[PDB]
């Protein structure tokens, strides 16, 4: 067979960052070369494993987690980096093995008048430990006055809506991001290259 | 869809007078308002952008102020080249212009 | 200096085919959005569509999705507006504007062409 990268890259729907979509890929043959030589990807940055050296070296199972961020926020998808997205929405561990493929999607994910489908978390009381998602939409308490769950003074909505337009700045165009992550366990190497 | 209003629709003064033009928004536009000057039968020219920034080459008499939903255009000293019509165009969500305000001599 | 020059005014019969051009010079035609704005008599300024040469990305308003067609020819650096079939309500003043792009914004109509009156009558 072949590893099913078609329905994760060319998919028609990408999830927001506060609910980044996770897909477990295993028990297939890897063809990462097509990923590297496509030349349609704006950014393709790989840590731990060299892009030309991952074709032969293989693992047990990979996780492809995809989302949509701003253009200027794609620098934050990297180990040991700060910011709103890298702290409250998607944080990678310092010991990272997978890597990031981000390509512009201004002709798909941006619509004139404001594409408000994509959201990102802005406020929360604690930082994110690596590789997990929080979906809870409870109004957090900014001050010392309890808001009793209802929204009001000193208690803000954690989520904020992206406004994506085709005429935004090149640093604000909606970038579709996929992240590959590899793990080592006692399981045999199911996914390997040709 | 965002609709904007200008007050007053018509306003005339003399040379050297202080002219204040108010543009009001239906919803919140932060500061994404630009002010244009249009001569009759000519293409409009941008005067203020970001609601407070002067464009290169425009005389410093024009000034922009305000934020949120209340915006103000102020002309420090009216001069013969200032007589034209003005549009306040927002670009936060989708480009939309006001009804325009026409000024003339008194 | 950025210069946009359009064609002269047209007077056409309804149902015909009309193409109105706008030539752009003074900048790199392949890296700046150009938008078409229509000012019908008795109405305020109102955009119709945008086109970005280089990506061939053309977007119209929801109302005018299948009535007008925008096109570009980067060899000559002109932007074309064509009607499949002119109607009686298409009489207006048509502008071509080069959008100066600002972050977190819909872009600013910065430089305008001289405009072109189009009149439809029998
Ligand atoms: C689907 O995605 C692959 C990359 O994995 C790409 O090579 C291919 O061109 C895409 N399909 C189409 C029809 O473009």
């Amino acid at each position: 067979n072949l590893c099913p990268f078609g329905e994760v890259f060319n998919a028609t729907r990408f999830a927001s960052v506060y609910a980044w979509n996770r897909k477990r890929i295993s028990n297939c043959v890897a063809d990462y070369s097509v990923l590297y030589n496509s030349a349609s990807f704006s950014t393709f940055k790989c840590y731990g494993v060299s892009p030309t050296k991952l074709n032969d070296l293989c693992f047990t199972n990979v996780y492809a987690d995809s989302f949509v961020i701003r253009g200027d926020e794609v620098r934050q998808i990297a180990p040991g980096q700060t910011g709103k997205i890298a702290d409250y929405n998607y944080k990678l561990p310092d010991d990272f093995t997978g890597c990031v493929i981000a390509w512009n999607s201004n002709n798909l994910d941006s619509k004139v008048g404001g594409n408000y489908n994509y959201l990102y978390r802005l406020f929360r009381k604690s930082n994110l430990k690596p590789f997990e998602r929080d979906i809870s939409t409870e109004i957090y308490q900014a001050g010392s006055t309890p808001c009793n769950g209802v929204e009001g003074f000193n208690c803000y909505f954690p989520l904020q809506s992206y406004g994506f337009q085709p005429t935004n700045g090149v640093g604000y165009q909606p970038y579709r991001v996929v992240v590959l992550s590899f793990e080592l366990l006692h399981a045999p190497a199911t996914v390997c290259g040709p | 869809e965002i609709v904007l209003t200008q007050s007053p629709s018509t306003l005339s003064a003399s040379v050297g007078d202080r002219v204040t033009i108010t543009c009001r928004a239906s919803q919140n536009i932060y500061t994404w308002l630009a002010w244009y000057q249009r001569k009759p039968g000519k293409a409009p020219k941008v005067l203020i952008y970001k609601a407070s920034s002067l464009e290169s080459g425009v005389p410093s008499r024009f000034s922009g102020s305000g934020s949120g939903t209340e915006f103000t255009l102020t002309i420090s000293s009216l001069q013969p080249d200032d007589f034209a019509t003005y549009y306040c165009q927002q670009y936060k969500s989708a480009w939309s212009f006001g009804q325009g305000t026409k000024v003339e001599i008194k | 200096q950025v210069q946009l020059v359009q064609s002269g005014a047209e007077v056409k019969k309804p149902g015909e085919s009309l193409m109105i051009s706008c030539k752009a010079s003074g900048y790199n035609f392949r890296n700046y959005w150009i938008a078409w704005v229509r000012q019908m008599p008795g109405k305020g300024l109102e955009w119709m569509g945008i086109i970005h040469p280089g990506d061939s990305d053309i977007r119209y308003r929801p109302s005018l999705q299948g009535h007008v067609t925008i096109s570009a020819d980067k060899s000559i650096t002109t932007a074309y507006l064509q009607w499949g079939s002119l109607k009686a309500s298409d009489t207006a003043m048509y502008y071509c504007t080069r959008i100066t792009t600002d972050a977190d914004s819909s872009g600013l109509f910065h430089y305008w062409g001289q405009g072109t009156l189009v009149t439809v009558s029998s």
